[PDB]
């Protein structure tokens, strides 16, 4: 049921591809990328460039629940090993396994013991569970059908399913919906609307709107309508709108989010990664500088802030992957990790990741 | 392991950084003799290095020292973040700010040290596994001003700019860096451009006498750098504020890691 983002990283020439192809040949085999197992389907992410990987977690498009590290037996690490596990350690994978490939071509075993705590200690170094599951696997002998080898790639596979922990579902998380449109229906009060974005919301429950406006308001929600029929709850990831009790249509806007309460706060300075659209993407032609003055877009509507750059950055170019400091001209509902847009009056010039909050 | 030990593989890679069965393989191919495997290593080194001499190298860094600026190249940039890529490339750039070399070929066979710099490249390739390439140098004998830029804050820089110039306005010298590195400007002035790139845009413009006119004047502002509008203030040009500034542009160059 589960569905699980399990990165592989490696040397291309380690068979990193390979072995991917492997595991999907052993479990198609085993039912007749995406692979999935008894307990989960899982999600194939790449990793081929360190930069470019941050883009696509920056933009949401890649995000990493583990990764399977790829190391040749016949070759032992390489110095970039060292670089690929880095990665994951600044991502921030939560847990690592390795898959010893080719080990088919080594004929002595005291080499493959050896080449395990080589990797072993590049795990350690870089605060990974130092005895966390090394496999050996011949990706190209278990395409072949060598069932001593296709048990090992089904070894791997089974590693990966007792290891990598379970992700937290979003309806186990805190309830949050961003505001997009507020109406009245005329005698049952004003009602709000949005995608709940994680959590769950009552009928009778009791919500704090947070953001936009100078001071968080707390209500009750009274109604919760999903097409027109009216609910019991509201799951994350369904489209509702939600009554609150004595709330004026004037007195909430789209950017709000309406929230569990206590458990989002309103914030107007913050520190952020980004990654800025290139000209031929559809970006900016020119670079900005220290005092850039755009409109970030957050999760329904952009409030205008003031970038300032870091010491030792004199311009952003186009195409660039880098950090700031923000400050908005009005408080938003935001969490580190929360995803934003840049946008220069409704066009998208940037992608954002909130990475620090002050006041 | 028909004359050595386990022990003898580990310690035959922990010298030559290779391959642990390249390593077994090697020594036993000299049938445990360890000197005569590490030059059987050097073999084979060589050999794979050629073998993906064809290869792409479009990520890496520029560095600059001293009025000296080079482009070295790898494949992923994991390599090009990798401190042993980077010490390559301090070492290399060193070499050319000092020795001068008149051309790439040159800064080849400058010594780094106990080995010249086709020597370490070769040499660290083969223990990465990556093509490896010194792209292009520039050195500026003169008085310059360098900009080096990061695409990615946590990867070596991608864009590089030396400027020599005449002058006491430092701050001005480097602001334009800034300029020629934002702006991609390809000639320094008018008269620079080949006139037969000037006939190749104006035979653009009778596919797409005073429309041909306008285009080169166009094209003249986009790749010329005294014709560009200054991103500080595009209400200004490059060429009239370095006038304010009491400095004078001989020359520039910028390295682009990947493109052109
Ligand atoms: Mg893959
Ligand atoms: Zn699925
Ligand atoms: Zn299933
Ligand atoms: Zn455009
Ligand atoms: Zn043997
Ligand atoms: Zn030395
Ligand atoms: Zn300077």
């Amino acid at each position: 049921k589960p569905h699980v983002n399990i990165g592989t990283i490696g040397h291309v020439d380690h068979g990193k591809t390979t072995l991917t192809a492997a595991i999907t040949k052993v479990l198609h085999d085993k039912f007749p990328v995406e692979y999935q197992t008894d307990k989960r389907h899982y999600a194939h992410v790449d990793a081929p460039g360190h930069a470019d990987y941050i883009k696509n977690m920056i933009t949401g498009a890649a995000q990493m629940d583990g990764a399977i590290l790829v190391v040749a037996a016949t070759d032992g690490p390489m110095p970039q090993t060292r670089e690929h596990v880095l990665l994951a350690r600044q991502v921030g994978v939560p847990y690592i396994l390795v898959a010893l490939n080719k080990a088919d071509a080594v004929d002595d075993e005291e080499l493959l013991e050896l080449v395990e705590m080589e990797v072993r200690e590049l795990l350690a170094a870089q605060e990974f569970d130092e005895d966390a599951p090394v496999v050996r696997v011949s990706a190209l002998k278990a395409l072949e059908g060598d069932a001593k080898w296709v048990a090992s790639v089904e070894e791997l596979m089974n590693a990966v399913d007792e290891s990598i922990p379970d992700p937290v579902r979003e309806t186990d998380k805190p309830f949050l919906m961003p505001v997009e449109d507020v109406f009245t229906i005329t005698g049952r009060g004003t009602v709000v609307t949005g995608r709940v974005e994680r959590g769950v919301i009552n009928v009778n429950e009791e919500v704090e709107i947070v953001g936009i406006r100078p001071s968080t308001t707390k209500t009750t929600v009274t109604g919760v309508e999903m097409f027109r029929k009216l609910l019991d709850q509201g799951q994350a990831g369904d489209n509702v709108g939600l009554l609150l009790r004595g709330v004026k249509r004037e007195d909430v806007e789209r950017g709000q989010v309406v929230t569990k309460p206590g458990t989002t706060t309103p914030h107007t300075e913050f520190e952020g990664q980004v990654y800025i659209l290139s000209k031929d993407e559809g970006g900016r032609h020119t670079p900005f500088f220290n005092n850039y003055r755009p409109q970030f877009y957050f999760r329904t509507t952009d409030v205008t802030g003031v970038v300032t750059l870091p010491e030792g950055t004199e311009m952003v170019m186009p195409g660039d992957n880098t950090n700031i400091s923000v400050k908005l001209i009005q408080p938003v509902a935001m969490d580190e990790g929360l995803r934003f847009a840049i946008r220069e009056g409704g066009r998208t010039v940037g992608a954002g990741r909130v990475t620090k909050i002050i006041k | 392991m028909a004359n050595f030990t386990a022990a003898d593989v580990k310690r035959l890679r922990e010298l030559t950084g290779a391959g642990m069965l390249a390593c077994k393989n090697a020594l036993a191919e000299t049938d445990g003799d360890f000197d005569k495997a590490v030059e059987a290593l050097r073999i084979k080194g060589a050999k794979d290095v050629g073998k993906r001499a064809e290869r792409a190298t479009a990520e890496g860094l520029v560095a600059a020292k001293d009025g000296a600026l080079i482009e070295l190249n790898c494949e992923t940039d994991f390599v090009a973040k990798n401190a042993e890529f980077q010490t390559l490339a301090d070492q290399v750039v060193a070499a050319a700010a000092a020795a001068k070399p008149a051309d790439v070929d040159a800064l080849k066979g400058a010594s780094i040290g106990d080995k010249t710099v086709e020597q370490a490249i070769a040499e660290l390739s083969a223990k990465i596994g990556e093509k490896l390439e010194l792209r292009r140098v520039a050195i500026f004998d003169g008085t310059v001003e360098a900009y080096l830029h990061r695409r990615s804050a946590d990867l070596p820089p991608a864009v590089g700019v030396l400027v020599e110039y005449r002058g006491d306005d430092a701050a001005a010298a480097h602001a334009v860096a800034l300029q020629i590195a934002a702006l991609r400007a390809r000639y320094l002035s008018r008269d620079d451009v080949p006139e037969d790139i000037v006939a190749s845009e104006r035979r653009i413009a009778e596919e797409t006498p005073k429309i041909v006119e306008g285009r080169l004047n166009g094209f003249f502002k986009d790749a010329v750098l005294l014709e560009q509008a200054s991103v500080s203030d595009n209400k200004k040009t490059v060429k009239a504020l370095l006038d304010v500034a009491g400095v004078t542009v001989t020359r520039f160059v910028r390295f682009e890691v990947g493109q052109a």
